[PDB]
C-alpha cells in the first residue's frame, strides 16, 4: 500500500498489544532496515505486502520491494543527525559528532547515543538530508551504554 | 506478521539537540553481524 519516501515503524502484534521491534527508510520504492529487526520476514504495509529483496546478517542489513538504495557516506569529519523513532514516542533528530570504530578491515563511523533496542533501524543523516546508514548495531562499553556503527549498504 | 506505520519525513532539523560523544574504540566483528570489543 503506503510506499511514500520516509522513516518508518516496524511493528508486530506476535507479543502482547503492539510492539516495535524496528526503524526503516522507505526510499524509491525500497524499504531498508536492519536484518535483526525482521530476520528477513514479510512485511505488510496495510493491505499491501512487502518481499525481502537482498539481505545479509553479517552487514545486519535488508532490503524490501528491490535493492538497497542508500550510498551517502559520513565525511569523516562533520556532525551528523540520528533520526530516532523510539518505541511510543513522536521521531526527533539528535544532533551528535560520531566516533570511531577501527576494525581488522578499516573504519566505520560511530555514533554515542543510547536508545531502546526498537529504535533498530533509524537513519543517520548528513547536512544534506541524506541517509549515511542506520542506527542499531554497535558494542556496549563499560559503562553500560550503547555506541552504534553508522551501518550502510552497497547500491548496486 | 509484522506491518509498518509511517513516522515522519527524513530532513536535517537546524537546532537540533546537539549530545553525544566521538569514542574511538577498538571493536571486532563476527560472521553472526555481532561487534565485541578487543
Ligand atoms: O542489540 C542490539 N542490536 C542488535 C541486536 C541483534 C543483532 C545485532 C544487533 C546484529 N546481530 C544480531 C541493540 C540495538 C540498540 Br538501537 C540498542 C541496544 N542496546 C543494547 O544493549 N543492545 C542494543
Amino acid at each position: 500500500g503506503e510506499t511514500t519516501d520516509g522513516v518508518y515503524r516496524v511493528m508486530t502484534r506476535r507479543l502482547l498489544g503492539s510492539t516495535q521491534v524496528g526503524v526503516g527508510v522507505m526510499q524509491e520504492g525500497v524499504f531498508h532496515t536492519m536484518w535483526h529487526v525482521t530476520k528477513g520476514a514479510a512485511l505488510r504495509s496495510g493491505e499491501g505486502r512487502l518481499d525481502p529483496y537482498w539481505g545479509d546478517v553479517k552487514q545486519d542489513l535488508v532490503s524490501y520491494c528491490g535493492p538497497w538504495k542508500l550510498d551517502a557516506a559520513w565525511d569523516g569529519l562533520s556532525e551528523v543527525q540520528l533520526l530516532a523513532v523510539p518505541p511510543g514516542e513522536r521521531a526527533k533528530n539528535i544532533q551528535t559528532l560520531p566516533g570511531i570504530f577501527k576494525t581488522k578491515d578499516g573504519d566505520i563511523g560511530a555514533v554515542a547515543l543510547d536508545y531502546p533496542a526498537g529504535t533498530s533501524g533509524s537513519p543517520i543523516l548528513d547536512k544534506c538530508g541524506r541517509v549515511i546508514g542506520l542506527y542499531g548495531n554497535g558494542v556496549v562499553i563499560k559503562n553500560g551504554s550503547y555506541v552504534s556503527a553508522i551501518t550502510q549498504g552497497k547500491r548496486e | 506478521d509484522m506491518y509498518i506505520e509511517r513516522a515522519g519525513d527524513i530532513t536535517w532539523e537546524k537546532d537540533a539537540e546537539v549530545t553525544g560523544n566521538s569514542p574511538r574504540l577498538d571493536v571486532a566483528l563476527d560472521e553472526s553481524g555481532d561487534f565485541s570489543l578487543v
